Parts: C-alpha cells; structure tokens; sequence
DNA sequence: CCCTGTCTGGCGTCCTCTCACCTATGATCATGACG
DNA sequence: CGTCATGATCATATTATTACGCCAGACAGGG
C-alpha cells in the first residue's frame, strides 16, 4: 500500500509464530503417485493453501454465492493459489540453535556482546567444551571456559550449587542473564577511568554496540533461534525436467535435511539420551541449520551433485545471481525486442528504420484498441485472429499508431547516458533496424554485427519524456564536456575533404560566376571540375544588428566545391568557415559555431544536410585504395644500409673491448630510432608533396590527391603512425618481458614480412588484445563503484549562500601551459567578485555564470585566478545547490533544479575507462619576470644567490600577469639569478647536484668539531686511490651506545671562539649532522656560503584512477609536519628513529618513529610548518585532509586524475570529479560532544552534525564541533544511513547484520531505494512529485 | 514535430514541461476536450506540445481553468438544488 | 564461400562503418542460398487418466 | 573433535540393559495412529491404523461423510507416517 | 557485384585484401581469355599455347 | 608477378578500371579498384537474432518475463540502462519500465485493459519480486517490515 | 601493550545466442521351471 | 508340491586437494 519506511530488526520467536500459519513436521514433499502433496510436509495444503484456485483438495465448494466457508475434509480454505506465495510455516527446533550471521560475520556480534573471543564461542556452540553459567561461591568465574577434565574436577568437588552448560542452551542462558544497564554503567566508568588506547578503542566499540542495542527494542537472546521459519512454497519451486523426475531446488534439500535431523533429535530426546550422548545429534542439527542459513561460511560446505556447493538463503540474497542485482535493480521487460542494426542514410536524425514484423509484434494492444474503436472486430478475439492472419487493413492501423509515438533504442553495453535514445519509427520491409549514421558516434557502434534492442513507452508521460528529454535531436552535446557528439565520422568527412580543395589547373579555371547556384549547374554538366579555383559572388548574412540579419555581398576567390557546399550552410554563419580544406576538426567546430550562434533547429537540419552532401560527393569521388597508392621511398634501402653499417661498426667495436653491454644496447637502439625517423620523414614528403602538375606555365607542386593520403590527412580513418607502418618501416616491437628487441622490423606491409618479423608482430598484438579484455573487466567495476557512491546527490536548492570556493589557476607542469583558464573556468559561478588590476574596479559581480563572452573578457584582461564556487565547498543540507554546480553540461543554461548530477558525473568519469592504459638544471623557454616562492636564500662569495631550502618553487611571470613556467627547485641549489629579475630564453638559471645534498651555510667563519670524538662518532677511512681523505661520519647503527647518544655537529664559528649569530635573531649558528655524512672540510678552515660542509649519498593508468578514488595509502607515504616549530631527535633505534617536534607557542612532547631508510629533509636547526613535508615520495590523501584542509585534497585529487585523463587524450570537465570528491568525504568525527548527544570518538555523518549544531548554536546554547575524515568510495558507499543502498552494493551479509542489530530505519532517501521499491525517482519529474509529497507531510 | 526547444523557452524548467504537457494530453484524450490549435491528425502528445509552443497553455492557465470549471460544476449543482 | 566481383568505393553512405552493399545479381543467381535443417521431436509420454 | 568424546566408564555400564519401555518408536504404525495416503483412488487425504495383516498387507481407515469402508493395503501401498 | 568501403583499410591494417583483389582480377582475366578462345570454336593448338 | 599476370590478360596494370555510375550514368573520377574477392557468408543470420514481444509468458518464482528467444521472452532492461535513465530526468519511463511492464501483475492487467481502451495510464503498485525479497530476508531471523 | 605477521573474509563487465546434462546399482520379491 | 534360480522393479547421498590476486581489518605472535 502506502508507506514511507522499511524497518529492519531481529525477530522474536513469538513473531515467527505469528507469521506462521502451521507447523512443518515431516520432510516429504510430493506423493509421486499423483502430485497431491503430503500432509504436512514441506509442500503442504493445510499449512500453505490450495494448489488450484477455489479448488479445495477434497472438493466440496465451487459456487459463486458460496465463498468464505473453509473445507471440513482436508480443512483447506477454498481461496486463491496466490496465497501459497505468502503463507509461511515454522519449524519448532527441539533444541535451540545459534544463528550463523551473528556468530561468524567478522566481527562477531555475539562475540563483542558477551566480551568473549570467537574461538571460545565456537568451541562451546559445537559441543566440545563447557562454559560456565551461575558459577556460585566457588573458585570459578562466569565467562571461564572449561574442558572435560576441569568439568570432572568441578563436578567432583562442587557437584552441588556450581553449574555450567554447553552448546546453544549455554549461550542462550549467557545472553538472557546479561544485564544491559550494568554493562552500560560499567563500560562508561571504565572508559572514564582506564584510559589505555587499546582498551579505549575496544571498549568504545563495545559501548557503541550496547547503546545501539539498548536504544532499540531488541533482546540479546533473540540471536539464538528457537523457532525457524520456512519460505513459502511458490518461492522455492519444484521444477519438472519432463522425464518423470524432479531435479529439486537446493532449498528443499536443505529444509529436508533440517527436518530429518530435527525429527531424529526429538525421537532421541524422547526415548532418553545415553548420558553423555544427547550432544552429537545437536551438533549435527546446528551444522545443518548453519548449512541452511549461509552455506560455506562454516567449514567445508555441502553438495548434492557433485563438486559445486549448493545454494543457501544468503546465496540467494548476496552477489550476482541474487535478488538485489538480477531481479530488483534490472528487470526483464515486456513490449521489447531486439535485432541487428544497419545503416540506411535516407533518415532524418530523429527517426530510425524498424521492421514491419517487429512493429506489429511490439504494438499489439494499440492495434487491438484501434480495431475495436473503429469497429472492425466485435470482441478482442476476432481482433487477435485478424492481426494473426495479417489482413490488408491492419497495416493502415499500424501506420496510424506509429505516427507520433517514440521508441527507445538501446545498445547492449550502455556506458554513458547517450546509450539510450528515443526515435520515431519508420516501417521497413526487411528484418533489420535502420539506424542513422551520425547517431552511431554516441553508441560507439559500427555495423559489423552489432545488435540493438528497442523498447516501447506505454503510458502518456513516458511518451512525453521520450520526446522532450531523450529525443535524438536534443542530445547533441555530451555531458562530459562541451564537445558536440554529432561529429561526422568517416565517409562524410572524406566527401567534404574531396569536395573543397584546389588543384592548380583543372576544367573551368579562373572564370567568374554569378553565385553558388550556377556553380552547381557548372559542376553537374561537366563544364567545370569540382576543385578548380574560381571567383564567385556570395551574399552572407552577419548578425551585427540587434538580432536582425545584415546582408553583405562580396567576391570571394574560392573554388567550385566551396560554393556548392555554401548552398547548404545556414544564414548567420560567415564565409570563412567553408573557405579551407574542411577536415574533421574544422567541420566539428563548424557545427559548434552553428550551435552557439543559430541555436538548435538549424544545427539539426544543418547536420542532416552535411551528412547528405558528404555521402553524395563521397559517392561521386570514388576515393579508392589500391596497391599503387602507398609510395615506397626510394631512399628506404640506403637508410637501412647506413644503419646496418653503423651496427656493424658497433659490433666490431664491441668485440674490441671498448663498450659494455648496456651502452652497446643503448647505442644500437638510438641508431635504429634515428633510421626509423629518417624513413618516416622521407615517406611523408613522398606522400604529401610528390604530385607535380603544370599550372599552364612551366610546372608547380601541390598537395597530393593520393587516396591513402587523403584518408590519413582528412581525419576519416588513421593517423601518421598507421600510414607510416604501411609505407615506412614499422619500427621496433616489444618482447613479452616488456623489453625491446635490438633488431627492428625493416619491412612494411606493402612489401612482405618474413617469418620472424611476423612472429614479433604477434607478440605485440596478443599483448594488446589481453590488455583490452582485462581492461574492460576493471573498467565496468569502476563505473559500478562510482555510480554507487554518488547515487543520491540531487540538485535540490537554488542558492546555498556561501562564499568559500576553490581557486582555478591554469595547470603548469613545467613546460607549455597544458590547460588554460578558459577551459577551466568555463561556466561556473564566481566565488569572490573579480577585480581587474585597476584595483577597486569590479569586472564581474560575485554571482555571474561565466559563459563564453565572459571567458573572452577574462582572456583579454589576463585575469590571474578567478576564484570560483565548487560543489565540494557547498552548504546545502542533503543535496547540492544549483549555483555551486555550474552550467548544465550537455546544454547551455544553468543547471535545472533536479537533474541527478551524481549519476551523470560517475558515468562521465568511468566511461573513458575503456580507453585508458593498464600495464639536473632548470631550462627556460619563454621570457619574462622571475618569481620565487617559499625560498630562504643567501649570498655566496661568488656574488650569486644560493638557496637554503627544498621548498623553493621558481616561476616565470609573463608580461600581462599569469605564469607560463614553474619549476620545483631542490635543496641547496645555486641560482645564477635572483627574485624579481629579468632573463632571456634558453638561459639555464639554476644548477645543483642531484647526487649530493649540500649543507651550505649562512655566516662566514671557521669550522670546528662539536661532539665529534674520533673512533666512535667519526671513523678513519683513508681514500686509497685518490688521497683527499675524510673523517667519515657514521650512523646510529655501527657505533655502539657510547657514541649513539652523542650526535656529531659542525659549528660554524669565528676566530674568537664564539658563534656568529643569525642576522636578525640572537640564536646561535651550528649544524647538527645525521649519519652517512662525508665531511670534506675539517677543523680550522674559514668558509662562506655556497660550500658543501659534507656529502650525502641518496602507475599512471586505470589502476592509478582506481587507487585515487579508493583512496589507498601508498607504500611509501611522504610524511608531513604535524605541527610547526623547531625539530629534533629522540629515542635511539627501537627499529625506527624517533622525531620530536617542539614549537615556539605549541607543546613539545609529540614524537613519531620515522624509518631511517627514507632520506630525510629537515635538520635539527630548521623550522617546520604544518602542511609542509618531512621527506619525499608519493603523498597520501588522508594526510592532505587532516593537515592541509579540504580544498587541498579536492585540488590534489582533481590534478592527479586529470593528469591520467589528459595523458591518454580524453576531455572530462572537472565538476564531475569535484562532486565524486564531495561524495567521498562525507563522514566526520566528533572531538567535543558538547551539549549534544554524541561521543568523543563517534563517526557520524557531516550534514547530521552540521544541522545539529546549527540548531544548538542558533539559540542560547553551545554547539558541537567536528573534524572531517576521508573515506574511499567503496567504504563511503558501505557507510550510509540507508541499508538498502549499502545492501545493493557489496557485501550484503555484513550490512544486513549491522542494520539488523542496530534496528536501522531506512526512509527511501534518494534514487536507488526507490528503484528497488518501485516508485518514482526523486530526480526528474519525480522530483516535483516528491516536493509535493513532502510538502503534504 | 522534431524539436521541443521553444516549449522549453516558454517553460524554463524542462521538467515542468512534461507535467504540463501530460496534464494537457490527459485532458484531451480521455476527458474529451477539444484542442485549442487545429491539428493535422497528430497524436495528443504533439498537440499538447504544440499548444505549449503557442503559449496558450501552461500550469497557471491550467489551474485557472480547473478552478473555474470546478466552480462551474458546483454552481450548476447548487442552482439545480436551490 | 564464393568469389565475387568487388569494388572499393564509397557509394552513397550505404556502406558507412563496415557495411556491405550487394547487387540483386547475387541473390538472383542463388549463390549464397544456404540450406538448413531443423529437427523437431515429439514424445508420447505416460501420465494419469 | 579430532578424537572421540572422552567416554567415561559410566554410560557404557548404563547401556548394558536399556530399552526398558515398550514399542514407543517414532509413532508410526500402531494401535490408534494417523497415516496419510500416497497411492490408489482413495488417496489425497489421511487415514488411521489398527490391526494390519503382517506378511501381506495392513489396515486402511477409509471414510467420507458419516460412513467408512476398510480397505486392507500393504504399507508400501500406503504412506507410513 | 559488391561495393565495399575503402576507409576500413588504412586504420584496420589488412592490406592483404587489396593484393588478393588484384590477383583475383588477374585470375579472372586469364579465365575470360580462355572463355574467349574457347567460345570461338578454336582448335586445341591455340588453347595449348595460351 | 601480379603485374606480369595482369599484363598477360589485357587488364590495366595498376588494377584499377574506370567505372561509370548506374544512377547518373556519368563517370566516377579517379579510377577505382575492382577485382574478385572470395567472400564467406557467416551463420550469424538476421532471422535468428530478431525477436519481439508484446505480452508472453511469465516466470514462476519472480513474476517477470522469461529469458531467451525459444522461450518467447523479453530483453533484459539491465542495471546500466537503469543508471542511464536516472541520468536523464526520465522518471515515469523508469517507473513503468520496472513496475508496470515487468513485475506487478495487477498493474499489468490494469495496463492491458487501459491500453486496449485508449486510456494511457498506469496504476503503479509494488513489484512482486520485492515481496520475494521480503520473504527471503524474513525467512531468516531478520524482521523486515513496511512502516506507517 | 605495541608493533607485526597471519588469516580469512570480501571483491573481480554487459547483453545475447547455441549445445549437452539432470544416475545407476543393489537388494528383495515374485514367478516359473524342474526335480 | 516344493525349492531354487532368474528377472524385474523399487529404493538413497566422499567410498572406504596443488595453475589468482589485492585489500583490509581483526586475531594473535614476539618482544
Ligand atoms: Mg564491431
Ligand atoms: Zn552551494
């Protein structure tokens, strides 16, 4: 009926009795004389109801005026057989029985309820030990587990008032005698008083369980089954195999085993058990119930035939092939069909061909309704026989029902949301689905046997949704970016590339024409060749006036094909969109400018007319590939012979003993790379400019009209590499190690390949195919986890009302600027209003959507960093406001209130997962001002500027404000320049040593040794073959404890014996040393800046995106500074070396055991700041969250995943990754519980505690403060306040047991629970319906 | 019928378009009301969106007409009784 | 299979992605007309009545 | 357990002369029991047992309305409860 | 009889089908010349020569 | 050798004949490649894959249509298609795509009467397979319900 | 009690199409033939 | 007429391991 919540809890035995209509007592199922079932076994009649409707087993009631009375013979209430789908029965277990889901779910709820480890509970529940209940005034405890000899002791000495039992009765007495109030008070008092971190974490988990168990209405003894339900008999059906036998389902086998074992246990408790004997049978019963509830969780599973374990109940709820993923989230659907697709280019792009037979079988009841509405059949049966005979009138009926009625076409791997589209059918004689060609760019569908499925929208609202929302003309922009998805693919760009070019002398040269009309009349009559340059007169409409079109006319020096194309271009566009070669990118931005000028309807009709004339002139072209089209260079053989002479030189140098093996291998692969590039350059000249033709003067060369060159240059199919493999050598292939074979394949596909070269090509090809297979296997699961972590986020307000957004700057790796400001700050609402550097002059107001005119006005003034409002920094409780998202991608305006952006975001990220892969100084280029960031620099004796910092970042500020170069500058690097200066291009301004860590100084003075005792702290290692020896400074490991607590230090002094202080501060100047230091300059030498005091020795694919969103920690975390101030050392080598951070204003006693295998960065006399590193390597995301903020971790995630998606050449806009990062960091942890009802270590979701302290703090109270934690997407989706989402995702057993003992109460909360329960999604039209429903609450 | 662009130009939500056009098509199909634009034997969905494009139907006018033609029915009942 | 006269040219879009366009001269000569055989079984079982 | 349950010298002596009751069993074919049918045209319902044959048949309790007609059947013929 | 699509050749690098096409046309050219030398009822000497 | 064998017949050396057009009757520019290719018919025919279903038989344990072609069945509106309809704003299309057209038996008989009488309207109800989920979770020790 | 190793639980693409396979062995009872 | 042998029909659960891999979180080993 109507309901707003699905409550889950434990079930008392009175509840199982009150569900049940009878009791199963025998294990027989069918009689197999007839198929009338046996009373009262599994399949019954007096427990579960009649087999046939109103058909009483005995038979005595079958009147329409005699309903309600039950039978007397068989006592079967003559009702309906649907009631055998809903009546349940119960089994009375002769002895109680432990449920397996609360015993072995890891963690064990019976385990950390009783304060008892799982091994003792398993040794009690399987009748092989003794646990104590009611220990009495004896030596024995309560939870003390015993054995056989100890129970003999305790029954000899204390056969009186002492007691102890075993099995499920003992666990039931333990759980029943548990007093929850005493345990709550005792655990609160202990966590007030004990205060040990292992005990703290363990006891706060146990008190979380006890408060969630006391606040609900459960009882602890309900976790031990006394009465066990049976599933209704329609849901465990007994299929015939049409051979006289019933291969039964696994459930009836399991229930039959439980009832056999239970009846034998009732009979053995009846006729008395032989003392220590009534135990094996109860063990067997417990193990049979544990086989029924979850088979295979206990040790070795059972089987019927032969190796495969049979199916329990938990194998019907969990995983694939279960009720959540196979029957409830994706269903089999009536009014649907499927066939093989094909082309048919005579279609408009809102219509598809569909067969007469499929259109007659999908649309049957529509035809029945029109027949009995026009009066051509009296009843429904005459109409059915008419449309079975297919008489001559029903085709007119079918053309009158198709006419304005969309269908849904669907390709079988739906990757993104353009995979389901809606068309208006056209009846086809034939048996295939004719599908418009341009549309097949979105399906990723060729026509080599692909199959698509059509669905019919029955109701009226679904026809309107398949016309207004899902029609093929509406989705012309992708939701991943702003690129059009109606890009003309292969034949039509060859037709347009052949249509508009020019050759220097053809038919009809230089004549003048009175418009494009007689240009077409000249080409169609053979009086003028298609690409021959010609002056024509064009009249183009440019919309300079205010929405009114201004007609200008001119004389363009153009060709004939450009005029014939110009008869198709709409009014508003300029002429210089068709006055070029028109490859694929030119025609794609042609459609882009037609969309962003003239709107939508001319873009649809202009895409259709482009496809028509492209197919027509590709037909007239005849661009045929032959064997004389691939011109072999005449210099291929001489280049191969030069490279082979060079490998002969390297060979007869190698056997003279001058080169090693690796140096030989590198030189050989370099000369083969050089020969391959010379062959590629020679064939590319001999393709692109070989054709020479006389201009009617002497001679001239042009761009070639070779067939394979146009097919590679237009952009239809191929690139430089593939036409390089068809004419030049196809290069060096790899081996299965991943290494690379030193003798390359010097033969192309136009010539032959002998046997070994083809075998090496096979190495490469099969490696690629196996990559694609396992690549798809990971990519689909990535899309699943992302749409199940987002799943719920609906644009639910219209303005949040905050200011704090993220800062968008163009990304700078250290070369060219990869992603500019226009392509990042396109269409997103500004955070703080941008002021031009004419300060106190506003350029944009602070709530302006930055569309294309505003982005050009940003590019003109060279705006530094447009601070902009992101989804991750929003304020809307339970959803995301509309202004912080941005433009509706795939459309033009702002996002509508309602469109589910989590699902389109997760599809846009996971959809290019098929394309991804699986397995010294600073050199400047440009010129400008020089910027330094986070640098502590000083002046050397040479006059330069030397650095005393690892955190130095060099920047190149250009002439107008932004930055075009950025360089991470190492520790102790030496600059040839300074800050704010001016350099030139090609000038290396910095140099260092990547092998040596320089320990350069600040003040100028003598060098002495402090706490440096020879023999222990420093050792005497004379450099034997050079001479310049050093007192080698050792580590903490080699010297013993006599010098382990003494650190060697180099104190830069003066001649007086004092310390020359730091300029500015009265702190002394000394440098402490760690181990592995090679000190060159000894006691008694004056130094200056820039001199080393010592020498110190030192996956990017689809799994990288996986490891980003899973938020795994790396194996070598770059550790950061916890708190600021000075830093020092601690306890010496308990495996690791400690680190003690002492601030100025903070507190000192914090320590951290750094492994000394990592190369550190900081010394004793360096001040740190929180958020700054201590060592190097990959940087963990949790550390970014707890140390730097929230904006830092969303910026780090979007940069680190956009580097992958831009390395593989994929455009994805950044809103989608920002909103997945919003759905990651959703939980929070409490620090101070305050005046609310939280804990000190509770992990509650963020919006809950934000509305909680928003309603505390709004009145005269004090709120509750928080701290955020970041969850990986599978843990962020399993940790929800809604158990149906976390059950439709991964493991169902753990989610349902936690929600069962907690009494958790879902309220259908978003999209997927409403997809489960069968009602409207709260995203589109159902969002308006849900606002109405919630307003009427 | 090919595009529904102006039907969104006059009802800016693109989801309220579906509710208003479904309400209108349910009034034209089963309730037996005449279309306010002359058809060309189009189905009731396209006639609904064709009335949206003329501007003579949206949710405001539909609530006005349902309140007035409910008050008319109850007024006819009251004048028949008294 | 059988050997037929083929030409490599774009012909008015009907061979767009990978499609093939075949003259009626091929189907008139009955030269791809394959012959299939289906086996349909019917058993006379033994039930009640 | 790995080895058989530690059987002490008590139950063995207690099971040196057991079965001191009577027929008892699982309440199947006795003097005043219930038994469902499985074969014949008088099957589908239940019945009762009394004095059976022995090495041939048994005693079925067939009855509809207020009358009853006995029909000796072997227990294989019927369905022993 | 059949009109294929040329654009499948430079991307899907199966250049062997074009050599198979040219050699098949050579084979049918020899077959047409045999059919011409036999349809005109020529004696076995010219057939032996060709 | 291919060139020398194409020279024995009187065919052109490059293998390419100029070809006229059938429709227009005028010559294709830039002469095209003809020849003989040995082509195979594969047994993935089209009148073995094509299938359509208005209303057929229904499965027994979960009241959803059967699967396959020999069993007269309907195509699986899988999970990613449900995601792709959540990704639009299509809400009534998905509601009838998983309540009326698929599972709810009283809903689909009301739908069939309403379609043959011209009234395009759905009475939604509940999926019967969700009641199967309730019976399978309820057949454990778990007490799942429906509040209010 | 504070690490650090082991252990055992989770998970590993979609849609469709085809085909086979879904006991046999042993014991008891009854009937027929031979002595 | 009785006994023995052969054939037909009906009746229940080892019969007497090895070639995935990662992550993760709890349980416990060592110190
Ligand atoms: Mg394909
Ligand atoms: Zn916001």
């Amino acid at each position: 009926e109507e309901f707003d919540a699905i409550k889950i809890a434990l079930a008392s035995p009175d509840m199982i009795r009150s569900w049940s209509f009878g009791e199963v007592k025998k294990p027989e199922t069918i009689n197999y004389r007839t198929f009338k079932p046996e009373r009262d076994g599994l399949f019954c009649a007096r427990i579960f109801g009649p087999v046939k409707d109103y058909e009483c087993l005995c038979g005595k009631y079958k009147r329409l005026k005699h309903r309600g009375v039950i039978c007397e013979k068989c006592g079967v209430e003559v009702t309906q057989t649907k009631v055998r789908r809903e009546r349940m029965g119960h089994i009375e277990l002769a002895s109680p029985t432990a449920h397996i889901w609360f015993l072995k779910s890891l963690p064990s709820r019976i385990g950390l309820l009783l304060d008892m480890p799982l091994r003792d509970i398993e040794r009690v529940l399987y009748f092989e030990s003794y646990v104590v209940i009611e220990g009495g005034m004896t030596n024995l405890e309560r939870q003390q587990i015993l054995t056989e000899e100890q129970y003999l002791d305790a029954l000899e000495e204390f056969g009186d008032e002492f007691d102890a039992k075993m099995g499920a009765e003992a666990i039931q007495a333990l759980l029943k005698s548990m007093d929850l109030e005493q345990e709550c008070e005792q655990l609160r008092e202990e966590l007030n008083e004990t205060n040990s971190e292992t005990k703290r974490k363990k006891l706060t988990k146990r008190i979380k369980l006890l408060e969630a168990f006391v606040q609900s209405g459960n009882k602890p003894e309900w976790m031990i089954l006394t009465v066990l339900p049976v599933l209704p008999p329609d849901l465990r059906p007994l299929v015939p195999l049409d051979g006289g036998r019933f291969a039964t389902s696994d459930l009836n086998d399991l229930y039959r085993r439980v009832i056999n074992r239970n009846n034998r246990l009732k009979r053995l408790l009846d006729l008395a058990a032989p003392d220590i004997i009534v135990r094996n049978e109860k063990r067997m019963l417990q193990e049979a119930v544990d086989a029924l509830l979850d088979n295979g969780r206990r040790g070795r599973a059972i089987t019927g035939s032969n190796k495969r374990p049979l199916k329990s109940l938990a194998d019907m709820i969990k995983g694939k092939q279960g009720r959540f993923r196979q029957n409830l989230l994706g269903k089999r659907v009536d009014y649907s069909g499927r066939s093989v697709i094909t082309v048919g280019p005579y279609l408009r792009l809102h219509q598809c061909g569909l067969p007469k037979k499929m259109a007659l079988e999908l649309f049957k009841p529509f035809i029945y309704g029109k027949l009995e509405l026009r009066g051509l059949a009296t009843t429904i049966k005459a109409a059915k026989k008419m449309v079975e005979r297919e008489e001559a009138v029903v085709w007119d009926i079918l053309d009158e029902v198709i006419r304005e009625h969309p269908v849904l076409l669907n390709r079988a791997p739906t990757l993104h949301r353009l995979g389901i589209q809606a068309f208006e059918p056209v009846l086809i004689e034939g048996k295939a689905i004719q599908l418009h060609p341009l549309v097949c760019a979105a399906y990723n569908a060729d026509f080599d046997g692909d199959q698509m499925a059509v669905h019919v929208p029955l109701t009226l609202e679904a026809q309107l949704e398949a016309r207004a929302l899902m029609m093929s003309t509406n989705n012309i922009l992708s939701p991943a970016n702003g690129e059009p998805i109606i890009v003309p693919s292969q034949d039509v760009v060859l037709g347009l590339y052949y249509m508009t070019r020019d050759c220097v002398n053809a038919k009809g040269e230089g004549m003048v024409l009175t418009g494009p009309k007689e240009a077409e009349r000249l080409y169609r009559s053979g009086l003028a060749s298609l690409h021959a340059r010609v002056k024509v007169r064009i009249t183009e409409y440019e919309k300079d006036a205010n929405g009114e079109l201004v007609a200008k006319t001119s004389l363009k020096d153009t060709t004939v094909g450009r005029a014939i194309l110009w008869m198709i271009v709409p009014k508003g566009l300029p002429y210089s969109i068709v006055n070029q070669a028109l490859g694929k990118k030119a025609i794609s931005k042609m459609l882009n400018t037609c969309y962003r000028i003239l709107g939508l309807k001319p873009t649809v009709i202009f895409a259709d007319q482009i496809m028509y004339t492209g197919f027509a002139y590709a037909a007239r072209s005849g661009a045929s590939v032959g064997i004389d089209d691939m011109v072999i260079p005449e210099k291929k053989h001489e280049i191969i012979s030069e490279a082979e002479a060079e490998v002969a030189e390297i060979q007869e140098q190698f056997q003279s003993g001058l080169v090693t093996a690796g140096e030989r291998y590198n030189k050989v692969i370099d000369i083969w790379a050089a020969a391959n590039d010379r062959v590629s350059k020679a064939m590319m000249d001999n393709l692109q400019t070989e054709t020479v033709i006389n201009r009617d003067g002497q001679e001239e060369k042009q761009v070639s009209f070779n067939s394979i060159y146009m097919m590679a240059d237009s952009g239809a199919r191929g690139s430089a590499a593939q036409i390089r493999q068809l004419a030049g050598m196809r290069g060096l292939m790899a081996k299965p190690d991943g290494s690379i074979i030193e003798t390359p394949i010097t033969a192309n596909f136009r010539e032959g390949l002998n046997v070994l070269q083809y075998f090496i090509s096979t190495h490469g090809a099969r490696k690629g195919l196996a990559d694609t297979a396992l690549k798809t296997a990971n990519s689909g699961y990535l899309t699943r986890r992302l749409v199940d972590v987002a799943q719920d986020l609906v644009v639910t307000e219209d303005d949040c009302g905050t200011h704090e957004g993220i800062m968008m700057t163009p990304v700078i790796e250290g070369g060219d600027v990869k992603e500019p400001l226009r392509d990042r700050v396109l269409g997103r609402v500004t955070a703080e209003d941008v002021l031009k550097p004419g300060t106190a002059d506003i350029l944009v107001p602070r709530n302006t959507l930055l569309h294309e005119q505003w982005c050009d006005l940003l590019e003109e003034n060279s705006v530094d960093a447009v601070k902009v409002r992101s989804v991750v920094s929003c304020d809307t409780d339970f959803g995301v406001c509309a202004h912080c998202y941005g433009r509706d991608l795939a459309r033009g305006h702002i996002i509508n209130k309602g469109e589910a952006i989590g699902v389109i975001a997760a599809q846009s990220i996971g959809e290019p997962g098929t394309q991804l892969t699986m397995r010294s100084s600073i050199q400047v280029k440009n010129k400008g001002s020089i910027k330094l960031s986070n640098v502590k620099s000083v002046v050397n004796s040479s006059g330069k500027l030397v650095i005393t910092s690892r955190n130095t970042e060099l920047k190149l500020i250009d002439e107008f404000g932004r930055t075009k170069e950025s360089y991470k500058v190492p520790y102790g690097a030496v600059l040839a320049k300074g800050d704010g200066e001016q350099v030139a291009g090609g000038e290396t301004v910095a140099n260092w040593d990547p092998h040596t860590m320089p320990v350069i100084t600040e003040v100028s003075g003598f060098v002495r040794f402090t706490d440096m005792i020879d023999g222990q702290t420093i050792t005497r290692q004379t450099d034997e073959l050079t001479g310049l020896s050093s007192l080698v400074v050792l580590d903490s490991a080699e010297r013993t404890a006599g010098g382990k607590d003494l650190r060697p230090a180099l104190k830069i002094v003066d001649a007086q014996g004092n310390d020359v202080l730091i300029p500015g501060t009265d702190m002394p100047a000394q440098y402490f040393l760690p181990g592995k230091a090679i000190v060159q300059l000894e006691d008694g030498v004056q130094i200056s800046s820039g001199d080393t005091l010592a020498r110190i020795p030192q996956t990017g694919g689809l799994p990288r995106v996986a490891d980003l969103f899973e938020a795994r920690r790396p194996k070598e975390p770059a550790i950061l500074a916890e708190i600021s101030g000075i830093v020092s050392f601690g306890k010496e080598t308990k495996g690791k070396r400690r680190l003690v951070i002492t601030p100025v204003d903070g507190s000192d006693p914090y320590e951290e055991m750094i492994p000394k295998w990592r190369q550190l960065n900081v010394f004793e006399g360096e001040r740190v700041e929180r958020g700054d590193v201590i060592s190097d390597g990959p940087e963990a995301p949790h550390d970014i969250l707890r140390l730097r903020g929230v904006h830092a971790v969303t910026r780090y995630i979007v940069n680190e995943v956009q580097d992958v998606y831009r390395l593989q050449g994929v455009k994805i806009n950044d809103k989608h990754i920002e909103v997945i990062v919003r759905q990651m960091l959703r939980k929070a942890t409490i620090v101070n519980a305050g005046s609310s009802d939280f804990l000190e270590g509770e992990q509650v979701e963020y919006s809950r505690v934000k509305i909680a302290n928003r309603e505390l703090e709004a009145n005269g109270k004090v709120g509750a403060t928080y701290s955020r934690d970041l969850l990986g997407i599978t843990k962020a989706s399993l940790a929800t306040e809604s158990f149906i989402s976390a059950a439709s995702f991964q493991e169902t057993t753990r989610v349902l047991t936690e929600a069962a003992v907690a009494g958790k109460r879902d309220e259908l909360r978003g999209l997927k629970e409403n997809v489960i329960v069968g009602r409207l999604i709260p995203a589109g039209t159902g969002y308006a319906y849900h606002q109405d429903r919630m307003r009427r609450r | 019928r090919v595009t529904v662009q102006d039907a969104v130009e006059k009802i800016g939500n693109r989801f309220d378009l579906v509710l208003v056009a479904a309400r209108r098509a349910r009034q034209m199909q089963v309730g037996g009301k005449d279309p306010l634009v002359p058809e060309e034997n189009d189905k009731t969905t396209v006639i609904a969106l064709r009335e949206i494009e003329e501007g003579l139907i949206n949710n405001q006018i539909l609530d006005v007409r349902e309140r007035q033609e409910q008050q008319e029915q109850e007024a006819a009942e009251l004048q028949a009784v008294t | 299979g059988q050997n037929m006269r083929v030409a490599f040219m774009p012909w008015n879009g009907y061979n767009f992605e990978d499609s093939i366009l075949v003259s009626e001269r091929v189907v008139q000569e009955d030269r791809f007309t394959t012959i299939h055989i289906q086996e349909l079984a019917c058993v006379s079982r033994d039930t009640k009545l | 357990g790995a080895s058989p349950a530690i059987v002490p010298s008590a139950v063995i002596h207690q099971l040196s002369v057991y079965k001191p009751k009577d027929i008892v069993d699982p309440a199947t074919p006795y003097p005043g029991d219930k038994v469902i049918i499985t074969e014949g045209a008088f099957e589908g319902f239940q019945a009762i047992f009394t004095e059976p044959d022995g090495e041939a048949r048994s005693m079925l309790l067939l009855n509809l309305i207020n009358k009853e007609i006995k029909h000796s059947v072997k227990n294989t013929e019927f369905r022993k409860l | 009889d059949i009109v294929l699509n040329p654009l499948g050749v430079p991307s899907r690098m199966n250049i062997g089908q074009i050599l198979e096409t040219h050699l098949g046309m050579a084979a049918k050219g020899i077959g047409d010349k045999i059919n011409a030398m036999l349809k005109q009822q020529q004696e076995v000497a010219k057939l032996r020569e060709f | 050798e291919i060139k020398e064998l194409l020279k024995l017949g009187d065919l052109p050396t490059s293998g390419q004949i100029r070809l006229y057009d059938g429709r227009t009757g005028e010559q294709f520019e830039r002469p095209v490649t003809v020849g003989y290719m040995y082509m195979l018919k594969l047994n993935h025919l089209v009148d073995d894959k094509m299938h359509a279903r208005s209303t057929g038989s229904y499965s027994l344990v979960t009241q959803q249509p059967l699967g396959g072609k020999a069993q007269f069945g309907g195509q699986r509106f899988g999970e990613m298609e449900v995601w792709a309809l959540e990704a639009y704003g299509a809400a009534y299309t998905l509601q009838e795509m998983l309540t009326v057209k698929s599972d709810d038996v009283n809903g689909r008989t009301k739908m069939y009467k309403n379609i043959v009488d011209g009234n395009h309207q759905m009475e939604p109800g509940m999926p019967e397979s969700f009641n199967v989920l309730l019976k399978e979770i309820r057949s454990l020790g778990i007490n799942i319900e429906l509040e209010d």
